[PDB]
């Protein structure tokens, strides 16, 4: 159980998976067209994880890309690097989700589960050494609201003894493009809180902070953060992509870092998440990153973990760094932040350092951390479900669409479980 | 009892055992090839040694008996490339596609029990082409729950099948301040009851006393686990230096189990191997037998976390290598007795066993090591151990209060009764440890 | 129990002590890198030394056992640039990682006992590389409150350690027209309060005496810090001479102690070398022994702000090294009985402690005054230190009286009673100085 299948979906998920493999072919070293590049057999081997050998040498991704308005899956189709692309890879449909959670599973999903389960039955016939999957949505996206929750829930059923693993980005409550981008998201959580046992919270928000910041750019591009989140899976996929000191397999971060299968919202931390040539300002130092992870902006959960609570700390390094540095500097920093970190474990640190370095960095680090403060990102989105439907304003497209308010209360009540367990387990 | 059979079991415990056999083939000079390496020593082997962990063959290539027993197919393709592999046999190591869990739950199960029968026949027949049999030796870190639990079942089922060699066990031991895995504590002491049962005699090695070693004796900036691995291969090595090469007072492996195992249920012997230091250091002045001596008893070279001035003595070896003067040794061991470093107890004292090797210490081209005709390896049975053992213990209550995982344990192969048994278990070897030694 | 351990505490110390070092080595034609150069010559070895300041170890080299603590970095930069740093060992010269204070109120606090047990298990592992301790030298300054702070504290352990061997402490004085420092008046009543606690032989020297010497009898215009460092190394190279070389009259070091202290409390002899003269003109006079003797009690050849002449005769050691004639010494105890230009006293009169070398003076060539076959060392009592201290009590009265330094004192860790006790305690060793001086 080593090879790990990407899904896609989402109509902005399927350019996170695109970058996703764009960043796997330039770090290990792999040509657009399929031939092998890498050096020199442990990479080898994680093309046999991630991509599938086809004749004449020939190497072709293992990605689930399912969505509909199959113009975008054919524009990025005639790109360079997606010309190793199988065609069996992505299942399009047509034509376009609505941005509603009804239309993406309950009408349009009906029709298509079968094709998608008949594929990924394929996928698992093919390759038998399948561990988990990673999929990449948007939780506020129609396409991603929709058919990810309907997925995840038929992966869950079907295929129970196989992990989960989502990198599902959340939607911002501040603005918004439509005030049911977020009620979509809610009845997707509704779902995955019960069908998903790891995901992993990504704010488009804390993604403009980190570019107003370092990369010092007006208008955010999707381009870099698509690339940024790369790394991010890159960086955490690390632990099986290059054997180092002590390799962990994501089951095994799995049991150490949730006490109860609850939990599965995680806080994502990169480093070094420097500006550009600021790296020739300032040395790369273990203290700087460990500073940079303690940040509250810096994270692109995004949480205050100060004024939360820490429950489970994972911090996983990459590159030539000490085992005695970093453990008196893990010690260091839980000395000082005694009122932060839980003390009844009492040591809930788990690091798990990488041999290489990633290309360009001296030393990477990627970090999640479990606070108490998530639970006020979960309730503005239940205070915004309170605050615009409350006045049932165009109620009469989800009821003609055949949804109910019992699955309204049911998102509620899992929300108010949510709330309780942060605080069973007080702040 | 001329032949021990050598076992590596986790992936750490590999790793030993190819330290191990590294720094064997560089005392006896032993290249990839051989023949022997080549055929003109004497005592290089033959004679012994190599006729106790290398298997002779009919064109005299010395095949070094080692069964390495892992799932995790990363680290037996890396012990397959190298030239090991072929120094070994192909069908000694055993393959594994899918590790156990995290990291004792399968490792102890009936899912690992399957390798069990054929790893059996394989030991039945490699005994079956050599000749003798003296004791089981066993490479696993009780950090890995997969290594530990594996290494038990060994042990469990060697003990059911021949029952007449006495079975030792090389143990790492985790470091006490920091745990990266969080059920480390929980496969350490699910382990100690399992070897209380079956293992006769054991060996405890702290990682965080050996990092502190090498920044400080050594001077090393930046610590690595190939150190350690050499410096277990430097102690293994030492404490089997008799059997490999003659000596002028040459020592059993039932000479150190009739030093190291003193009560019905006492197996647990603390490792301190002087000198050890820097290149620098052995340049600007030389060191005595006495300050060797004294160095045995640092808290540094115990290879523990803990001091050894609070603890209580009991039987004691010490292995010496090189030329070495009795008298020196001698007159050493009486300024001990005489400086009551360690407090002496009214039974037991007068039991510092000296033991002397012609095979002077060799020093890795990796790791540095106190260049020195000759040196000490202290096998001491100390009190400080229930220290540690009550050290491991206070964390493994205080956690087993929530324990945040009893879930997983529960429900593949364990229960709560278990854990019980073994806290109540490790408990006992606590009072029982401090009643024979606070008695005096 | 031949064997001494040296001390070099402070700056001035470190200083003192390579220069003392340095003409050890030049005596006995041993070159400051080692190995050797060459010998253990021709009586080099036995009679030691070279084997009781420069122990050879097990290495096969001369490593002067010497102790080179100080809190400031610099100073410990600049005895490694040294060739005697590769002589002597990194566990030897203790390295500072930052300075207390300016000087003494932070040197004599805790983190002087912090370093202070660092120093002792050294000291106890130099002890247990050399057995036997004659007595224990140390080096310091006054105008350096650290090496006058540390070098006590120092004292004052071992002395409550052992008790038993002799302790010669050389302090730097600074002179009473200078104050470089204007902490270092209370840094000489504490310290002379510390002497209270415990001293054995304390050896006064100022460096205006010194640096008038220079430009007086050297003929130097600017007298610098190494010529100074070179003649207190000359001053206890004729001292020890009579442990490291053989001659008629061997005198030890505790008997010494039973020629300096006729009181029931003298902790404060003077020193006193000649001839110390330029080159040239040591090439132009050829005087004997005896009008070497009758310039040694000048108070121009005392190295010191005092003057014999004005103070009354005590206790006195007149050492003498090379060729000596009984007859001129005769003739030399005949004119100073002929001269009583100082009160003849009445418990002392007929002592002036013989001391005879055979071995010729030796000076370095960097040391303007050439070597002189023929050295006389007067080593007497006198009452003008009680003068001296009685100055430097009146400035650190007026100074305590305004209270404008206390108040930083006060935040260091100190009392008022403190530095009431010293001022009690300096107060009555003049006075014993006066007694001794005024019961004749």
């Amino acid at each position: 159980m080593r090879e790990i299948i990407h899904i896609s979906t989402g109509q902005c998920g399927n350019q996170i998976g695109a970058a996703f493999w764009e960043t796997i072919c330039g770090e290990h070293g792999l040509d657009f067209n399929g031939t092998y590049h890498g050096h020199d057999d442990i990479q080898k081997e994680r093309l046999n994880v991630y991509f599938n050998e086809a004749s004449s040498g020939k190497w072709v991704p293992r990605s689930i890309n399912v969505d509909l308005e199959p113009g975008t899956i054919d524009a990025v189709r005639n790109s360079a690097i997606g010309n190793l692309f199988r065609p069996d890879n992505y299942i399009f449909g047509q034509s376009s989700a609505g941005n509603v959670w009804a239309k993406g599973h309950y009408t349009e999903g009906a029709e298509l589960v079968d094709s998608v389960m008949d594929v990924i039955r394929r996928e698992a016939e093919g390759c038998d050494s399948l561990q988990g999957f990673q999929i990449t949505h948007s939780l506020g996206g129609g396409t991603g609201s929709g058919m990810g929750t309907l997925l995840i829930s038929k992966i869950r059923e079907e295929f129970p003894d196989r992990m989960m693993a989502t990198f599902s980005v959340l939607p911002s409550p501040k603005t918004s493009d439509t005030v049911v981008e977020p009620y979509n998201a809610t009845l997707s959580v509704h779902q995955l809180v019960e069908h998903s046992d790891e995901t992993f919270c990504i704010d488009n928000e804390a993604l403009y902070d980190i570019c107003q910041r370092t990369l010092k750019l007006n208008q955010p591009s999707y381009g870099d953060l698509n690339n940024l989140v790369s790394s991010v899976m890159s960086g955490v996929t690390t632990s099986l992509r290059y054997p180092g000191q002590l390799n962990s397999d994501l089951r095994k971060l799995a049991v150490n870092l949730v006490p109860f299968p609850r939990l599965h919202f995680f806080m994502v931390g990169y480093a070094p998440l420097t500006a550009i040539g600021s790296q020739s300002f300032r040395s790369l130092t273990v203290p700087e990153l460990t500073q940079q992870m303690f940040d509250a902006k810096n994270m692109m959960a995004a949480a205050d973990p100060r004024n939360g609570r820490y429950l489970t700390v994972a911090a996983f390094f990459r590159g030539k760094v000490s085992v005695k540095e970093v453990e008196d500097e893990m010690h260091k920093v839980q000395s000082k932040n005694s009122d932060y970190f839980v003390e009844w474990i009492p040591n809930n640190v788990q690091t798990a350092v990488c041999s290489v370095a990633p290309q360009g960095l001296d030393m990477a680090a990627t970090f999640i951390a479990n606070s108490t403060s998530i639970q006020e990102l979960f309730k503005r989105v239940g205070d915004q479900f309170s605050a615009m439907f409350k006045r049932k304003a165009f109620l009469h497209w989800y009821t003609s669409e055949g949804m109910d308010e019992l699955e309204f209360s049911e998102a509620e009540s899992n929300m108010n479980d949510l709330v309780s367990e942060y605080q069973q387990y007080q702040e | 009892m001329r032949e021990v059979i050598s076992i590596n079991v986790g992936q750490a415990g590999c790793q030993i055992g190819n330290a191990c056999w590294e720094l064997y083939s560089l005392e006896h000079g032993i290249k990839p090839d051989g023949h022997l390496e080549d055929g003109l020593s004497k005592p290089k082997g033959g004679e012994e040694g190599f006729s106790t962990f290398f298997h002779e063959t009919g064109y005299g290539k010395f095949v070094p008996r080692a069964i390495y027993v892992d799932l995790e197919p990363n680290v037996i393709d890396e012990v397959r490339n190298g030239p090991y592999k072929d120094l070994f046999h192909p069908e000694q190591l055993i393959s594994g596609k899918e590790d156990a869990a995290n990291n004792y739950a399968r490792g102890h199960y009936t899912v690992g029990r399957e390798i069990l029968g054929d790893v059996l026949d394989r030991i039945r027949k490699l005994a079956d082409q050599c000749d003798g049999l003296q004791g089981f030796l066993f490479t696993h870190s009780l950090g890995g729950g997969t290594g530990s639990g594996l290494g038990s079942l060994l042990l469990e089922e060697l003990s059911a099948e021949y029952g007449k060699k006495s079975k030792l066990e090389f143990a790492v031991y985790p470091a006490p301040q920091v745990s990266t895995s969080v059920v480390e504590p929980y496969n350490t002491v699910l382990t100690t009851h399992t070897t209380l049962e079956h293992a006769d005699c054991t060996f405890m090695v702290d990682n965080e006393a050996i990092y502190d070693m090498c920044k400080r004796n050594l001077d090393i900036p930046r610590p690595s686990f190939a150190n350690l691995n050499n410096l277990i291969a430097q102690v293994v090595s030492s404490v089997t230096a008799s059997l490999r090469f003659d000596g002028s007072l040459n020592v059993d492996l039932n000479e150190f189990q009739t030093n190291l195992v003193p009560y019905p249920r006492i197996h647990f012997p603390l490792v301190s191997y002087s000198p050890v230091l820097s290149k620098s250091k052995a340049f600007h002045e030389s060191n005595s037998v006495s300050e060797i001596t004294n160095a045995c008893f640092e808290p540094g070279n115990q290879m523990v976390k803990c001091d050894p001035r609070d603890g209580k003595y009991m039987a004691t070896c010490l292995l010496y290598r090189g030329d070495v003067v009795t008298r020196d040794v001698q007159r050493a061991v009486e300024q001990v007795k005489n400086k009551k470093t360690v407090q002496l107890v009214d039974w037991c004292p007068t039991g510092f066993k000296i033991g002397i090797c012609y095979e002077p210490p060799t020093a890795t081209p990796n790791s540095q090591l106190a260049t020195v005709d000759r040196a000490v390896c202290m096998l001491s049975n100390t009190t400080s151990i229930a220290e540690a053992w009550k050290r491991i213990d206070r964390k493994f209550d205080l956690m087993y209060a929530k324990r945040a995982f009893v879930h997983w344990y529960v429900g593949e192969g364990m229960e709560e009764g278990e854990f019980t048994e073994a806290r109540e278990d490790l408990a006992a070897l606590e009072r029982d440890y401090i009643e024979v030694g606070a008695d005096s």
